[PDB]
């Protein structure tokens, strides 16, 4: 279950990277970004529709 | 001044206006008269002469017959000739 196997992968990923499993049958949600707003704490605040 | 607190998400306080809105600005609909009656003019189309005084120029960007602003009108006397000598006035 937490173990996976991919029948070709590549050696580049380190620790950090992130998987995303897509199924079939599935409707993907798409997203556009508007406002981005910026601040001192070091992130960004994203307002999309 | 490490921290940023207070992080005020906008979400519908924009969408409050409307959801097309914030994908196009919308147009602006003139200002309806009362002796104009019922017709409807808009900002691209002139149909009469205006008066040129201490007005702007307007421009035109494709087809669509306009009218014009006046600069100078005069009547005078029409002479009589052509372009050439038959002058006869009989």
């Amino acid at each position: 279950v937490k173990v996976k196997v991919s029948r070709v992968p590549d050696g580049v990923a380190e620790y950090s990277v992130w998987e995303l499993k897509l199924p079939t049958l599935r409707q993907r949600l798409f997203r556009c970004v508007s406002i981005r707003e910026n601040d001192d704490g070091t992130y960004a605040i994203t307002a999309v529709q | 001044g490490g921290m940023t607190g207070v992080l005020f998400s906008l979400g519908a306080s924009m969408v409050l206006g409307g959801v097309a809105q914030m994908l196009a600005p919308k147009a602006r609909t003139p200002r309806i008269q009362t002796t104009d009656n019922g017709k409807q003019n808009t900002y691209f189309s002139s149909l009469d002469n205006m008066v040129a005084q201490g007005n702007v120029l307007p421009v035109l960007y494709g087809e669509m017959r306009v009218g014009s602003r006046v600069v100078s009108q005069e009547i005078s006397t029409a002479d009589e000739g052509d372009g050439g000598q038959v002058v006869v006035i009989g």
